DNA sequence: GCATCCGTGAATCGAGGGTG
DNA sequence: GTGTCAGTAGCTGTCACGGATGC
RNA sequence: CACCCUCGA
């Protein structure tokens, strides 16, 4: 669905090419882990806050 | 035998890792100082390890032990310091 | 072997007044 | 002595430049 | 004295 609204731009399918990992609960562990380092990440703890 | 003098270090590094980064912010909102809340939390769990008594029963909530701890210490230097 | 990012620096003197 | 969730504010509205730092 | 403000050639 990604591709389907942003597919105008080369840039943005290049963003989602070059994307290091896939998956709704892994972006969002690494947003997790970027954002408030240092604790245990939870899938809920992120989807919380 | 020597494994249970270091099963105390991985109990320890084990609480560290899910509650020293928690407290020190509640510490550093109370003080709005990132310096003593640094010292606070060690204080704190050192504390902690000295107090075996809380951690053993796992299924209870540390963190909510430790919360009070570390709010108690920082009146006790907000005594008459002014 | 080379782009990124870190650290350095950025006019002179002078008056009064407030707070931590 | 302490014990159920218990969780920053603030902020990027400067810039030119050289060279160690790092991919 | 630490910062802060407003100002003068």
């Amino acid at each position: 669905q990604i591709v389907e609204r942003f597919g105008f731009s080369e840039i943005m399918r290049s963003t989602l090419e070059k994307d290091n990992t896939v998956g709704t609960d892994e972006a969002l562990l690494d947003i997790y882990r970027k954002l408030r380092p240092g604790e245990p990440p939870t899938k809920e703890s992120a989807q919380t806050l | 035998v020597s494994g249970a003098a270091a099963a105390e270090a991985a109990l320890m590094r084990a609480l560290y890792d899910e509650h020293a980064a928690v407290l020190w912010r509640y510490a550093l909102r109370l003080t709005g100082d990132a310096a003593q809340a640094e010292d606070v939390v060690q204080e704190t769990l050192l504390r902690a390890w000295q107090h075996p008594e809380v951690i053993g029963d796992t299924a209870r909530p540390a963190r909510a032990w430790l919360f009070t701890v570390a709010r108690n210490m920082i009146i006790d230097e907000r005594r008459s310091a002014r």
